[PDB]
This record gives structure tokens, C-alpha cells and sequence, in this order.
């Protein structure tokens, strides 16, 4: 077997994160859109 | 998963590392199983 499955049989597990890669990508896209279309006004108040 | 004892007593069991097919339901005596199953990551 691989290394990930060999550790589960010894009690060692890996819990998945709450925010997936898609949500982080959407957050980064929103930040880029706010920085390009508004600049720094979206960090203080309305865009 | 508990919404709080001050609100209700309904709970939700989250078996970690399963596929909704190897659930046990001296053999890990059965608990309150939910009929609304949903497979997550
Ligand atoms: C989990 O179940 C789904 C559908 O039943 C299947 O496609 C998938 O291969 C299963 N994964 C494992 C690790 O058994």
C-alpha cells in the first residue's frame, strides 16, 4: 500500500480542511476583482 | 454534532473515514442512526 493508507491502520488520520481549494480560489478572485475595479475602497467600506 | 442541550436533544453522527456503506448498523452497540445519510469528503 501507499503511505497514507498505512498510517490510518496505526491510528494516525488526517482531517480535511473546512475551506476547500475552490473556496480559497473564489476568495482570491474576489480580492483581485476588488483590487482592480475599486482599488482600496472595498477594504474600508463599500466598493 | 449537537445544536446545544438548551435547545433540543437531536444529534447527528459523523463517522470519519467511511463511505456510507461500512456503518456498523459486543459489536459496537447501535446508537441513534439517522435515515438521512449524506456522503461527504
Ligand atoms: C466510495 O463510494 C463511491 C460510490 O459508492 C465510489 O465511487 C468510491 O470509489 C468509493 N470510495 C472508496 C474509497 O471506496
Amino acid at each position: 500500500r501507499d503511505l497514507i493508507c498505512a498510517q490510518k491502520f496505526k491510528g494516525l488520520t488526517v482531517l480535511p480542511p473546512l475551506l476547500t481549494d475552490e473556496m480559497i480560489a473564489q476568495y482570491t478572485s474576489a480580492l483581485l476583482a476588488g483590487t482592480i475595479t475599486s482599488g482600496w475602497t472595498f477594504g474600508a467600506g463599500p466598493a | 454534532i449537537t445544536p446545544g442541550t438548551n435547545t433540543s436533544n437531536q444529534v447527528a453522527v459523523l463517522y470519519q473515514g467511511v463511505n456510507c456503506t461500512e456503518v456498523p448498523v459486543p459489536t459496537w452497540r447501535v446508537y441513534s442512526t439517522g435515515s438521512n445519510v449524506f456522503q461527504t469528503r
